[PDB]
C-alpha cells in the first residue's frame, strides 16, 4: 500500500510537472483538484443512491 | 526543481517526444506560408499604390 | 622488494569494488579451460608476471605456514571493516594460517556471497514453479525446502556465517592447488601453434621465475627441479589435517558435513601436490631424482599406509580411485624401472644424480613399506609392489653373476639365500590379473577421454609409467592376453569415436604413443606380435591402429604408418 | 548432426543426389532427432554423463538446423526448409497433452546442472556439461527468435522459459563460463516478451535471487575486463531496460543515484574511451541510450552532477575525429568510430532536450556547438557508400558463381545485426559454405573474403552515418529553436547553409540500394526544409541563392518527375525546398537568369501535368500556386517581365486555370 | 476452525505471492520511469 501510494504520488508528480512547470502555486491545477475532488464525490453519491435505489426493489415485493 | 520534474513527468520513450518537433514543424510550415502569401500579396498592393502615384 | 600489492590489493579497492581481487577460483578456472581472452587479460597477466606471486607459488608452505603478521594485519585493516577484522581474526586463531592469509580469505568469501548465497537451496516458490513445469525428475528436496525470508534471516547469522567461511577457505585452497598445477602444466608441456601473446606470457614467466629461457641451449631446471620436495613435504601437514581436524575449531561446526568437506578437500590437495610433483619429476625424465627425497617419501608413504588410513573410508571413494592412481603413479616415477635396469645392467653412471641405489638404507627402507603395504591388504600397492618384486628380481641375478652397496641391502633383511617374498608377492599381484585390472582402472582414471579425472596432458604423461613397466615387465613375463587388454585399455582409454581431431599439440604429449614405435621392446614384442595376430586377435591390433590412426593425423613423421 | 552439417554446404562428389531427396532425408532425420528428445525423459542410464551428452548432441543438432534455416532467405536453404520448419511447429506451438515431455528434459539439465557440485577434477565431465549448458541455452535463445519472427502472438513456451530462468538465475554461480551464455538467452527472452505488461520476472526469480544475480552481474566482467563478455552484457542491460521489466530496471540502475550500480562503472568506462577498444565503446553507449530513453531522469540527474567528467570526454572525442578515417592507418574502425560519434550526438541531443525541458540549455549548447566539426565532416554527407567496390565485387561473384548470387546470402532478420563484418552478408556461414572450392581462401589473405569483409564494412559505415544523421538532426532542429536569440549567428548559419548544400549534394550523387537500406527520399529532404524554414523566421540568411538553388533545379530535374507517383511525399517536400529556398532569394542582378529556370520548365509542367490528372491534388495545386506566388515576387523579375511575358504564354496556361475554374 | 483459517490463509497468501502479480509491479514501477524521463526530456525541451 505504501509503495502503491508513493508510485501514485510519483505520477501526479510528474503528470502535473508536465502538464504545468513554470507557476505550481498557479490557479489551474488547483481548479483541476478541486474539480477531481468534486467528480469524486458526485462519483459516490451517485453509486450509493444507485444502490439505495435498488434496495428499494427489494421492498416492491 | 527535480521534485516538479518528477511530478510531471509520463512513462514513455524519451526519443519519442523530440519526434513531436517534426510534427509541430509541419504544422507552424503552414501558417508560415500563410504569411508569406500575405506580405505578398501586401507587397504587390503597395507596388501598384506607388505605380498609380 | 617483492611486496604483496598485485597479490593483495588494498582493503578500500576490495570494500568499495573498485579492483576485484584475482581469487585462485578464477586463475585455476582461466588455467583449466586455457582460454586465451582471460589468460592474457591485463590483470592476470600482472597477477602472474609479478615476482611475488612467483614466489608463492613456489612456496605454497609459506602461503599457509603459521607466522606472526600482526604488525602487517593492523596496517592492512588499518587505512564494514570491524566485522572483516574480527573474522579474519577468529579464522586465524582457529586455523594455523598467518592473519594475512586469513584476511585476504575473508575478502574473497565477502566478494563472492552472490554465489555462496545462490548455490543454497531453492525457496518454496521455487519448488511450487518447478512441480508446476514437470506437469523421474525428482532431484529436489521440498521436505527440508523453506521460504526465502527464513533462508536470508538465517544466512546472516554469526553460526552460518562462519560456516561459509571455511567453506570458501577449503574451496580457495583446493583453487590454489588446481591453479599451481595447470600453471606447472601450461609452462612445461606448452602447446604449439598458441597466440603470440600466450608463448609471450610463458617466456616471461619462465624467465622471471625459473630462468628456463627456450633461446639457452641449456636451461636451468634446478628452480624447477626443486619443486618436487616443496610439495612432497607439504603433503605431510595435508595428511596430518586428514587425520585429524584442527583442535581450535569450535565443536559446534564439527560436523559431519564439516567434517566430509575437510577430508574432500584434503585429498584434492593432496591429489594436487601428487600431480605437481609427477610433472616436476617427468620434466626430467631420463635422469634419477635425489635419493634423499625418494627417502623421506617411501617413509612417509610407509608411515600414512600410502594414504589408506584417510582414503579408507566409502564416501570418498570418487577421490580416492584416483587419489590410488596418482599416488602410484609418482612411485612408478620416482622408481624409474626403466632408468634402474638400465643402470643395473650397464653398469655406467648417468652423471644426471646420484640414485637411491647407492645407499642401503634407502633400499631397506623401501622394501619394508611394500611388505608392510602388502600384508596390510589394499590394492593401490600393487603396481608398485610388483614393480619392485622386478626389481628385487634383477639384483638377485645381478648378485649371482657377482658372486656393490646393494648387497647390503640383500643381506640385511635375509634377502640373499631365499627369494621367497618378493616372488609370492608377485604371485599374489599377477593371480586373476589383479594388477592389470588395477592399472586398466589407473590409465582409465588417468588418461586423456573424457572418463580421465586429470587434464589430457596430464594422463598423457601420466601412463607413461604404466607403459615403462609393461614394457619392463613383457620379456619377463610372457606374452598373454591379460598384460595385451592391459595395454590396450592404457593407450586408448576406452574413449569414443568422435573423440579423434586433428589439433597440433606438443611433442610430449604425443611421446607415449610414438613410444610404441621408437623403442624395440615395445616394437617387436606388442605391435609385431599384435600384427601376427590377426584376425585371430583382432581387438589388439585394431584397437592400436585406431589409436596411431587418432595421435598422428597431424605427424607427418608417421602419418603413413597405419 | 554430419548429415545435416553436410547437406547445408548446398552450394556445391554428389551423384546420385537431389533436392528431393535430401530434404525428405533430412525431414527424417528430424523427426527421428525430435523422437529421440521426447524419449530421452524416460531411460534409465548407468551414469548422468552418457544422458548429458545425448542431450547435448540432440540440443546441437536442432540448433544448427533452426539456425541454418533463418541465417539466410534464399535457396541455399531450401533443403532443410522442411525438417527446420518442422521443429519449428513442434517446439513453439506444439499440442497441449504433449508440450510437457518436449520441456520436462530442459528442466532436468538446468536441474542436473545447478545441483551439480563443484570439483577440480574430472575435467572432461565439466566441459562436457558446460558444452550440453551452452547448447541448451543456445537452443533456447534460437527458438525465441524464430517465436519472434513469423508472427507469433501467442508463445505457450514462454510459460517454461520464465521457470527456466528462474533456474539459470542461479545456474552461473555453479560456473562463471555460464554467465555470457545466459544472459543472452535471458536477452532473448525479453526481445520475445517486448514484441508480444509481460509476466512478471520478480515473482519468477523473487527478491533475494534477484537482487543476488543483480549483485553477481553488474560488474561486467572485471577481474579481466574481456570485450566479448562485456559487449554480451551491455546489450543483455539494453534489452531488460528497453522492455516493460521496471522492477529489475531500477534495482540494476539505483543499485538497491547509484554508488555499486551498472552506470557506476558505466561512467568510469565512458571516461576513458580516447584508450578504450571502440568495440565495447559502442555496446557502452547503446546502453546509456538504453537507460536514457527509458529511465531519463535518474541518468540525465547523474550525467549532470558528474558531466565535468563526460563532456570533457565528450568534446575531445568531437575534437580529435577525424572525417575521413578510411585513408588513415585503419578500415574496419571508421565504423565504430562512425557510430560512436552518432551515440554521443543522441545522448547530447537528448540531454540538451532535457534541459531545455528545464530551461538549462542556453550554456551547454553555446558549448557544445563548437564541438560539431566532425558533423560537418562525416555527417549528412553519405557518398561515402563507394557502390564501386560493391559493383565490381557483385560482377565478380556473379562471373565466377552463375547460380549464387550476392544478394542470395542477405539475413533475414533472425539475429539483430551486428554492426562488424557481417552486417548484411551472413560471413559465419559463407566461411564454411563457399570455402570447399579454391577462390575463398586466396594467396595472401587476398580473394572473395576480403573483398566481402570490406563490403560489410562499408554497409556497417553507412548505418552508422544514418544513425549520426538522424541524431544530428534532432540535435539541430532543437539547437534552431534554442539559439533564436542574435548571437553565434555567423557559426551558426554557415553551419546550417553547409548542411543543406551537403544534402543537396548527396541527392543528385550516387544513391544506395533501396533493398538493403531505407529510401532516403523524403528522409533528409524535410530536415533542409525545417532548417531554411527557422532561419527564415529568424531572418538571418546571406542570401547566397545564387548556387543554392542549382541543386534543387538538378534535383527537380533529374527526378523522373514523379508528380502524382508513389513518390508524392519527396515531390511535395522539395517542393517546400524550392519555395523556402526562392523566398529566401526574394530577400536579396544575376538572379533573374538563374531563377528563371523555374518559372519556365518547373511550375508550367507542373501545373499541365495536375490539371490533366485532376481531369492529393488540391494541396499539390495550392503548393504550386504558393511556390509561382513568391517565386513571381524576386526583384530581377520586374525588369525581365518582358522576357518573361513569351514564355508564360507559350503553355496556354490561362486556358486549363479557366477550364479547371469550370 | 484453525484448517478454514489455514485454508483462507493459504489462499490468500497463495494468491498474494505469484511471480506475475509481484512482477506488474516491479514491471510498472520502470514502465513508469520511462514515462518519467520521456516527459522530462520533452518538457525540457519545451521548457520556454
Amino acid at each position: 500500500g505504501k509503495d502503491l501510494a508513493k508510485m501514485i504520488k510519483e505520477i501526479n508528480d510528474m503528470s502535473n510537472t508536465l502538464s504545468k512547470g513554470s507557476k505550481p502555486d498557479d490557479p489551474l491545477t488547483q481548479i483541476v483538484r478541486v474539480l477531481n475532488g468534486h467528480l469524486a464525490q458526485l462519483q459516490w453519491i451517485d453509486t450509493n443512491a444507485a444502490a439505495l435505489q435498488a434496495k428499494v426493489a427489494a421492498a416492491q415485493k | 526543481d527535480v521534485d516538479t520534474y518528477l511530478s510531471n513527468l509520463q512513462t514513455k520513450t524519451t526519443l519519442s517526444m523530440i519526434a513531436d518537433g517534426l510534427e509541430r514543424s509541419a504544422r507552424d510550415f503552414d501558417a508560415f506560408l500563410e504569411e508569406n502569401v500575405t506580405l505578398e500579396w501586401e507587397a504587390q498592393r503597395k507596388r501598384i499604390y506607388q505605380h498609380f502615384g | 622488494t617483492l611486496t604483496d600489492r598485485t597479490y593483495l590489493p588494498p582493503l578500500e579497492d576490495c570494500l568499495t569494488g573498485r579492483t576485484v581481487i584475482l581469487s585462485w577460483r578464477l586463475v585455476a578456472s582461466a588455467l583449466e579451460d586455457a582460454d586465451l581472452a582471460r589468460l592474457t587479460s591485463p590483470a592476470l597477466s600482472t597477477f602472474l608476471r609479478d615476482g611475488f606471486v612467483h614466489e608463492l607459488l613456489k612456496h605454497p608452505a609459506r602461503v599457509f605456514e603459521p607466522k606472526d603478521l600482526k604488525q602487517e594485519f593492523e596496517t592492512k585493516t588499518s587505512s564494514g571493516v570491524d566485522t572483516i577484522k574480527k573474522d579474519a581474526l577468529w579464522l586465524a586463531d582457529a586455523v594455523a594460517i598467518n592473519q594475512v592469509a586469513a584476511l585476504r580469505i575473508v575478502l574473497i568469501e565477502y566478494q563472492t556471497r552472490a554465489h555462496s548465497h545462490l548455490v543454497l537451496p531453492l525457496s518454496t516458490q521455487d519448488v511450487a514453479n518447478i512441480q508446476e513445469a514437470a506437469g523421474i525428475l525428482s532431484l529436489l528436496n521440498p521436505a527440508s525446502a523453506v521460504d526465502a525470508e527464513t533462508m536470508w534471516c538465517d544466512f546472516e547469522t554469526e553460526a552460518r556465517r562462519r560456516e561459509r567461511i571455511l567453506a570458501t577457505y577449503l574451496s580457495e585452497r583446493r583453487s590454489f592447488t588446481a591453479a599451481v598445477d595447470a600453471l606447472v602444466t601450461f609452462l612445461l608441456h606448452s602447446a604449439p601453434g598458441q597466440h603470440k601473446d600466450l608463448d609471450s606470457l610463458r617466456r616471461a614467466l619462465l624467465k622471471d621465475a625459473f630462468a628456463f629461457d627456450e633461446d639457452l641451449d641449456v636451461p636451468d631446471r634446478s628452480k624447477l627441479l626443486t619443486m618436487a620436495p616443496t610439495y612432497m613435504n607439504l603433503v605431510e601437514d595435508c595428511i596430518a589435517r586428514a587425520q585429524a581436524l584442527p583442535a581450535k575449531l569450535g565443536e559446534s561446526f564439527k560436523t559431519e558435513a564439516f567434517e566430509l568437506d575437510w577430508l574432500r578437500t584434503a585429498i584434492t590437495e593432496a591429489v594436487h601436490s601428487l600431480s605437481i610433483a609427477f610433472q616436476a619429476l617427468d620434466l626430467d625424465t631420463p635422469y634419477f631424482a635425489p635419493h634423499e627425497l625418494l627417502s623421506e617419501w617411501f617413509e612417509l608413504m610407509n608411515s600414512s599406509l600410502f594414504l589408506e588410513s584417510i582414503l579408507g573410508f566409502e564416501v570418498v571413494a570418487d577421490l580416492a580411485m584416483p587419489a590410488r592412481s596418482l599416488v602410484s603413479a609418482i612411485c612408478l616415477k620416482m622408481l624409474n624401472i626403466d632408468r634402474t635396469i638400465q643402470f643395473l645392467h650397464d653398469f655406467d653412471y648417468p652423471d644426471g644424480e646420484e640414485p637411491y641405489l647407492l645407499s642401503s638404507q634407502t633400499l631397506n627402507k623401501i622394501h619394508t613399506a611394500v611388505t608392510n603395504a602388502v600384508n596390510s591388504g589394499v590394492a593401490a600397492s600393487l603396481p608398485v609392489a610388483f614393480a619392485w618384486s622386478l626389481i628385487v628380481h634383477q639384483m638377485h641375478l645381478g648378485y649371482q653373476e657377482r658372486a656393490s652397496p646393494y648387497d647390503d641391502f640383500l643381506r640385511e633383511q635375509r634377502l640373499d639365500n631365499d627369494i621367497a617374498p618378493v616372488e609370492q608377492i608377485a604371485m599374489l599381484a599377477t593371480s586373476r590379473g589383479q594388477v592389470y585390472q588395477v592399472m586398466s582402472e589407473m590409465a582409465l582414471c588417468l588418461g586423456t577421454t573424457h572418463e580421465a579425472a586429470f587434464r589430457p596432458a596430464v594422463g598423457a604423461r601420466a601412463r607413461l609409467v604404466f607403459q615403462d613397466l609393461l614394457k619392463r615387465a613383457a620379456y619377463l613375463i610372457p606374452y598373454q592376453d591379460e598384460p595385451v587388454f592391459s595395454l590396450l585399455a592404457i593407450l586408448a582409454t576406452g574413449r569414443q569415436y568422435w573423440d579423434v581431431t586433428d589439433a597440433l599439440s606438443a611433442s610430449s604429449l604425443n611421446q607415449v604413443y610414438t613410444d610404441m614405435l621408437d623403442d624395440e621392446t615395445l616394437f617387436t614384442q606388442f605391435t609385431m606380435q599384435a600384427i601376427n595376430r590377426f584376425p585371430y586377435e583382432f581387438n589388439p591390433f585394431s584397437v592400436l591402429c585406431r589409436v596411431l590412426a587418432a595421435a598422428l593425423i597431424t605427424n607427418k613423421d608417421k602419418a603413413d604408418v597405419v | 548432426a554430419a548429415l545435416i552439417d553436410s547437406a547445408a554446404c548446398s552450394a556445391v562428389p554428389w551423384l546420385g543426389t537431389s533436392e528431393k531427396i535430401l530434404s525428405r532425408v533430412a525431414l527424417a532425420i528430424a523427426q527421428a532427432a525430435l523422437d529421440v528428445y521426447e524419449s530421452t525423459t524416460t531411460w534409465r542410464f548407468r551414469s548422468e554423463l552418457d544422458r548429458s551428452i545425448l542431450v547435448r548432441d540432440v540440443v546441437g543438432l536442432m540448433h544448427k538446423l533452426v539456425v541454418h534455416a533463418h541465417t539466410l532467405s534464399s535457396h541455399l536453404t531450401s533443403t532443410l526448409s522442411p525438417a527446420a520448419a518442422h521443429i519449428i511447429s513442434s517446439f513453439l506451438t506444439p499440442p497441449p497433452s504433449a508440450s510437457s515431455l518436449r520441456f520436462q528434459p530442459l528442466l532436468g539439465t538446468l536441474l542436473v546442472a545447478l545441483i551439480t557440485p563443484r570439483a577440480t577434477l574430472y575435467p572432461g565431465q565439466s566441459r562436457i556439461l558446460a558444452e550440453r549448458v551452452t547448447s541448451v541455452l543456445a537452443f533456447c535463445t534460437s527458438l525465441l527468435r524464430a517465436a519472434d519472427f513469423l508472427g507469433q502472438t501467442h508463445i505457450p513456451l514462454q510459460t517454461h522459459l520464465f521457470q527456466s530462468a528462474c533456474l539459470l538465475a542461479r545456474l552461473p554461480a555453479a560456473n562463471a563460463v555460464y554467465r555470457a551464455p545466459v544472459l543472452e538467452l535471458l536477452r532473448a527472452l525479453v526481445e520475445v516478451a517486448g514484441r508480444a505488461e509481460p509476466p512478471s520476472l520478480l515473482g519468477y526469480l523473487g527478491s533475494h535471487a534477484a537482487r543476488s544475480f543483480i549483485s553477481l552481474v553488474e560488474g561486467i566482467d572485471k577481474p579481466f575486463g574481456r570485450v566479448e563478455h562485456a559487449v554480451v552484457t551491455w546489450r543483455f542491460f539494453a534489452a531488460v531496460i528497453r522492455n516493460r521489466q521496471q522492477w529489475m530496471a531500477g534495482c540494476l540502475l539505483t543499485g538497491r543515484v547509484g554508488e555499486g550500480s551498472v552506470l557506476a562503472a558505466a561512467m568510469e568506462r565512458l571516461r576513458e574511451v580516447k584508450s578504450l577498444d571502440v568495440q565495447e565503446a559502442v555496446a557502452v553507449m547503446d546502453f546509456v541510450v538504453s537507460a536514457q530513453n527509458y529511465w531519463p531522469w535518474t541518468i540525465f540527474a547523474v550525467r549532470k552532477e558528474k558531466e565535468v567528467v563526460d563532456a570533457l570526454r565528450g568534446y575531445v572525442r568531437g575534437l580529435k575525429a577525424p572525417g575521413m578515417v578510411m585513408k588513415t592507418d585503419g578500415a574496419a574502425a571508421a565504423a565504430f568510430q562512425a557510430r560512436i560519434a552518432a551515440y554521443v550526438a543522441e545522448t547530447f541531443a537528448m540531454q540538451l532536450y532535457h534541459m531545455r525541458q528545464m530551461r538549462q540549455a542556453e550554456k551547454f549548447a553555446g558549448e557544445l556547438v563548437a564541438d560539431l566539426d566532425y558533423f560537418l565532416r562525416e555527417g549528412v554527407m553519405v557518398w561515402g557508400y563507394n557502390a564501386s567496390l560493391h559493383g565490381n565485387f557483385a560482377r565478380n561473384f556473379a562471373k565466377r558463381f552463375p547460380g549464387v548470387e550476392v544478394d542470395d546470402f542477405k539475413r533475414t532478420m533472425w539475429l539483430p545485426r551486428e554492426l562488424g563484418k557481417g552486417y548484411y552478408y551472413a560471413l559465419e556461414v559463407a566461411e564454411q559454405m563457399l570455402g570447399f572450392d579454391a577462390g575463398w581462401g586466396g594467396v595472401k589473405q587476398s580473394g572473395f573474403r576480403k573483398e566481402m569483409e570490406t563490403a560489410n564494412l562499408n554497409l556497417s559505415l553507412v548505418e552508422a552515418q544514418v544513425s549520426l544523421f538522424h541524431a544530428w538532426e534532432y540535435l539541430l532542429l532543437e539547437l534552431t529553436l534554442s539559439l533564436l536569440p542574435k548571437k553565434e549567428n555567423a557559426a551558426f548559419a554557415r553551419q546550417v547553409l553547409q548542411v543543406v548544400e551537403q544534402c543537396l549534394e548527396a541527392n543528385q550523387r550516387s544513391q544506395p540500394p533501396e533493398n538493403i537500406f531505407v529510401v532516403l527520399g523524403h528522409a533528409r529532404a524535410g530536415l533542409a526544409l525545417t532548417l531554411l524554414q527557422r532561419l527564415a523566421d529568424a531572418n538571418q540568411l546571406p542570401r547566397d541563392v545564387t548556387h543554392l538553388l542549382a541543386l534543387v533545379s538538378s534535383a527537380i530535374h533529374a527526378v523522373e518527375n514523379p508528380f502524382g507517383a508513389n513518390d508524392l511525399p519527396y515531390f511535395r517536400t522539395l517542393l517546400k525546398i524550392l519555395f523556402v529556398v526562392l523566398r529566401a532569394a526574394k530577400q536579396g542582378v544575376a538572379i533573374t537568369q538563374q531563377v528563371l529556370t523555374i518559372l519556365d520548365r518547373v511550375v508550367a509542367r507542373c501545373f499541365r501535368a495536375l490539371a490533366a490528372l485532376v481531369h492529393t491534388a488540391p494541396e499539390d495545386l495550392a503548393l504550386i500556386t504558393a511556390i509561382l506566388q513568391a517565386c513571381l515576387s524576386v526583384p530581377g523579375i520586374e525588369q525581365c517581365q518582358v522576357q518573361v511575358l513569351n514564355i508564360m504564354a507559350a503553355h496556354d496556361v490561362f486556358q486549363v486555370a479557366v477550364a479547371l475554374f469550370s | 476452525d484453525e484448517d478454514e483459517l489455514k485454508q483462507k490463509l493459504q489462499q490468500i497468501d497463495k494468491t498474494l505471492n505469484d511471480p506475475a502479480q509481484g512482477s506488474r509491479l516491479e514491471e510498472l514501477w520502470s514502465r513508469l520511469i520511462v514515462l518519467r524521463g520521456y516527459a522530462e526530456d520533452l518538457k525540457d525541451q519545451i521548457n520556454q
